This record gives C-alpha cells, sequence and structure tokens, in this order.
RNA sequence: CAUCCGGGUGUUGUCUCCAUAGAAACAGGUAAAGCUGUCCGUUACUGUGGGCUUGCCAUAUUUUUUGGAACUUUUC
C-alpha cells in the first residue's frame, strides 16, 4: 500500500536524483531500501564540479528516472 | 524513552536557563516532565534590564539549565 | 509534581489569558484564552490577537510551532 | 533488509555530512537509525584538516556515503 | 545496538561532542541515555567565534546532539 | 484499515479524482519551484509520479529570468510537497 | 624397594566383511601424516528442490527516515 514496494522494482535504472541539499547524481540503481536507502553504481555525482564515484549510496526530492519504463506494468502489486 | 531525567535534586532550586533565541530566565524549578518542560515560579528574565514575573516553560527550545549558587 | 500536562488544563477552567512564543520567530507573539485543546499541544485560542507593540486581533494553533505557554 | 551496510562493515569510507563535512575512517558500527561510529576520523572543511579519532555521527546529520578505500586485514 | 551502548560503556571518561547549534562542549561524562541525551561536568564551551566559557551542570537534547567523540582505549571493547 | 474510508472521502479524494480523469495538477514545491506536469500514482506522504513535467522559476545573475524543463518521469517524494492543486481542464 | 594380574590414549601396520573406478596419478622427507608441489571429484554466474546464520515484525502528529524550509544581502 506504498509506493516504496515498486521503487525495488527500479533497481538496475539509471536515475539523475536530487537531494535536499541540491545535488546532482547521475548513476545506475543497485538496491532500494524501505526506507529510501538506495545505493548506486558507476555514478556521476555533482554539487562545485562533477566528481567520480563507485559505490554511492530521506533528503532525496526526486529520482527522475528514464522514459524507457513502462510504469503501470511496475504499478501493479 | 519514558524516562524522565532526574532534576528531583534541582526541584525547589534556583535555576540560570538557557533556551532558544538566546534567552535566559531565572526561576525556582517546581516542576518536570516527560518532555523536559519545566515549572519556574519568580519568573526574571535575563534582557540587561531583569524585569519580575513570577512561568511555565516550555521544553524543546530549551538548551540546558545552570545553577547560580553550587 | 507539577506537569506540564496538568498545569493546561487550569489555563482552561481558570480562562486566564496566556502568551505564546515562536518555534524560530521570536518578533513575533501570541496571546489569548484557551478553551479547549489536544494531546498534541494543539491550541484553540479565544479572543485572538496577534502580538514594534502592533497588537492586531477563534484561532487554532499547530503544536509544533509553540515555543512557550505562559500564564500572564 | 539492512544487507548493504553490514557488507560494508570493517572498511574505510568517506561519508559527506548535511554541514558539508565528510569524515573519513574506518567503520566500526552501524545502527538501525542510520548511527555509524568511525574509528580515524578526519574532517575535510573546504585545504584543511582535523584529526579527532573515534566518533560516532548520527543519522540526522549524515547525507550519504561513499566508500573510500577497500577492507583492511 | 552498538551506536546506543558505545556511549554507555565511555560514561566516567571524557567525550566531546558537535551540536546542531555549531558550538561545541568538552567534559568528563555523568550519564547517557537511549535518546542521544548527555549529562557532563565542567563543560569546556566554545563556539565558532572562539568565546571560551564555563558551565557546571548540563543536559543535552539527542536531535541537537550531532556527532560525538569517544575514548581511543574504548575501541577494542567487544560488541 | 481507517486510511480506506478518508482514502475517498479525505481531501487526498480529489488526488483521486482528477487522477482518475487524468486531469493535470499545479503542485508548488518546497524548492521555490512550482510543479506542473500529469499525475500517475500517489501514496499517503504524497510521493507522486509526474508524466510530462514542467517547472517554473524565476532566477537572478541580476533580472528575472524563467526558465523550464521537461522530464519523463519523476516520482518526488511527499516531504518536499508543499501545496498541490487540482486545477481541471473543463 | 620389587614382582605379578590387569588398564587408557595415540600412531603405523595387518586381518575380516562390505563397497567400489577414483586422479587412490607423479615426485620431495621426517620419529608421524595430502607434511609439501603437481593433481583431480562437485565445480565458481543462472532455474527447480532442502535448511537457516538471516531481513528484525510495518511508528507521516516533540530526541534521529515524511523536512523550521525557502530566499536575500554584505565583509575577505
Amino acid at each position: 500500500m506504498k509506493l516504496v514496494n515498486f521503487l525495488k522494482k527500479l533497481r538496475n535504472e539509471q536515475v539523475t536524483i536530487e537531494l535536499k541539499n541540491g545535488t546532482t547524481v547521475w548513476g545506475t540503481l543497485q538496491s532500494v531500501s524501505p526506507q529510501m536507502n538506495a545505493i548506486l553504481t558507476d555514478v556521476k555525482l555533482t554539487l562545485q564540479q562533477p566528481t567520480a564515484s563507485d559505490n554511492i549510496a530521506n533528503t532525496i526530492r526526486q529520482i527522475i528516472l528514464p522514459d524507457s519504463l513502462n510504469l503501470d506494468s511496475l504499478l501493479v502489486d | 524513552m519514558v524516562s524522565t531525567p532526574e532534576l528531583k535534586k534541582y526541584m525547589d532550586k534556583k535555576i540560570l536557563l538557557n533556551i532558544n533565541g538566546s534567552r535566559k530566565v531565572a526561576g525556582i524549578l517546581r516542576g518536570y516532565d516527560i518532555f523536559l518542560n519545566v515549572v519556574l515560579d519568580d519568573a526574571m528574565e535575563i534582557n540587561a534590564n531583569n524585569h519580575q514575573l513570577g512561568t511555565v516553560i516550555r521544553g524543546n527550545s530549551i538548551i540546558s539549565l545552570e545553577a547560580l549558587d553550587a | 509534581m507539577v506537569p506540564p500536562i496538568n498545569c493546561i488544563f487550569n489555563f482552561l477552567q481558570q480562562q486566564t489569558p496566556v502568551t505564546i512564543w515562536l518555534f524560530e520567530q521570536i518578533g513575533i507573539r501570541i496571546k489569548g484564552k484557551i478553551v479547549g485543546f489536544d494531546e498534541f499541544m494543539n491550541v484553540v485560542i479565544d479572543e485572538a490577537v496577534e502580538i514594534k507593540e502592533d497588537v492586531e486581533k477563534k484561532i487554532l494553533l499547530k503544536g509544533d510551532n509553540i515555543t512557550l505557554i505562559t500564564s500572564a | 533488509h539492512s544487507s548493504r551496510l553490514a557488507n560494508l562493515i570493517d572498511y574505510k569510507l568517506r561519508v559527506l555530512t548535511q554541514d558539508g563535512r565528510v569524515y573519513i575512517g574506518q567503520l566500526m558500527a552501524f545502527d538501525k537509525h542510520m548511527n555509524l561510529v568511525l574509528n580515524e576520523c578526519i574532517e575535510e572543511r573546504v585545504v584543511e584538516k582535523r584529526v579527532l579519532g573515534l566518533t560516532i555521527l548520527r543519522g540526522e546529520q549524515i547525507l550519504s556515503t561513499v566508500v573510500e578505500d577497500k577492507p583492511l586485514l | 545496538g552498538i551506536p546506543v551502548k558505545l556511549l554507555n560503556e565511555a560514561q566516567g571518561h571524557i567525550v566531546s561532542l558537535e551540536l546542531t547549534t555549531g558550538a561545541t562542549y568538552r567534559g568528563k561524562l555523568v550519564e547517557s541515555e537511549d535518546s542521544m541525551n548527555v549529562q557532563l561536568r565542567d563543560v569546556i564551551a566554545t563556539e565558532p567565534q572562539g568565546a571560551v566559557t564555563h558551565m557546571d551542570q548540563i543536559f543535552v537534547r539527542g536531535s541537537q546532539i550531532k556527532f560525538i567523540v569517544v575514548p581511543d582505549l574504548l575501541k577494542n571493547a567487544p560488541l | 484499515e481507517l486510511e480506506e474510508f478518508e482514502f475517498k472521502h479525505g481531501p487526498m479524494s480529489l488526488i483521486n479524482d482528477a487522477m482518475v480523469t487524468r486531469t493535470p495538477v499545479i503542485i508548488s514545491l518546497r524548492n521555490n519551484h512550482k510543479i506542473i506536469a500529469r499525475v500517475k500514482a500517489f501514496d499517503r506522504h504524497c510521493n507522486m509520479v509526474l508524466e510530462n513535467v514542467k517547472e517554473l522559476w524565476t532566477e537572478k545573475k541580476k533580472n528575472v529570468i524563467n526558465r523550464e524543463r521537461f522530464i519523463s518521469k519523476l516520482f518526488l517524494r511527499g516531504d518536499s510537497v508543499i501545496v498541490v492543486l487540482k486545477t481541471p481542464v473543463e
């Protein structure tokens, strides 16, 4: 009965997410936790300049996923 | 964390209050709460001008409370 | 013991005027008598007025922004 | 879940904070509130440096974590 | 958990701390709590401007406690 | 339990009421950037998935300059959501 | 002080019965052994099946995860 359950299906996806501090991090998703703790692999983080980190990991404003994902098929239980 | 702290040794004692906004007031701590709200008698704020009032202080905005006399 | 819930019940039956402070805005003030309340620090202030001594004229307050409740 | 935090256990990481500091040091513990304790701490306000030792930073103050080096043996 | 009991095993020694206010105090610990509450004696407060001060007894807040410092010999304590 | 009865009767019932008809919603966010898109699914915290997102925001460098941005999908957490407007077309 | 009747643990060897293909193949050496090198049996990424060492077991309304944030300006 939550949108957090479909977000665990968002694993392996690339997401350029914004934060409450307001940084930019483009990277592939590893896993999604029930409290929104997300793990990123092969990431491109930006604040300052853009700086690459490999294993990037409540402040997330929204993850802007790619348009290649069909949303209604994942939006079912 | 329903266990309230132990201000019972300072109850009915003089206080030097620390609060939000750089606020301080002197008064005798009459009662305590689970959330750290206090009850002060002989309310007198710390401006330099000290106006007597004669006070139920809110808990969260307060930072700490000191002792005038040891 | 004088608990912060046991004191607030005397303010409603006594009908005393009480001044309300701000969460992070000390420049504003509050006033009025509280008829009833709730468990979360909800307040229904009667004769509601906003506190340089420009007193501006029931109100309902959120407990998260309450700072102090002092009788008198 | 909590499978991801334990696999970093006994590893040196860089954890950015909400204030902007990034303390670096090996991971000793992890908690359900995001509370982590670290050993050999070095804060970087920015060209600068600071030496503390063992610190346990809270879950409120944390922004993220990123591992700097692999596990030491 | 290890982050809460690790502070209770440091009691009696001195630890440093950080605030959301920004200033730090230092003093030997009298009590801890599951909230991250604090209790010391003989604090050495220091603001960001650097004004030194004295505070005898101080109780602290769990949310307002930002990042604390523990004794280095307490790193061999078992969890 | 009791969240199901308030889901149709509450103010979130119009989020179903506009979201069922495919109406657009103009949402004023916490970043000082109002959001315009078409909603798909929401939750009790107001974590909403938009389609064809359009933001509007001023700037300085200084004079006022507005800018727009097109987003395909954006599952934005409800904590930044500060005012949601069910503005219907008809 | 001895003798005598008995005992435990370890190791290698041997005998008996059962099983077998298996790479139980090769070479170094000690008081003992895969003690050591090569070596192979399943085989390290998947799907079906078993078990748990497991996720802690589900809190938007005050001390951590549903925001007291947003925005402006000067001094170096």
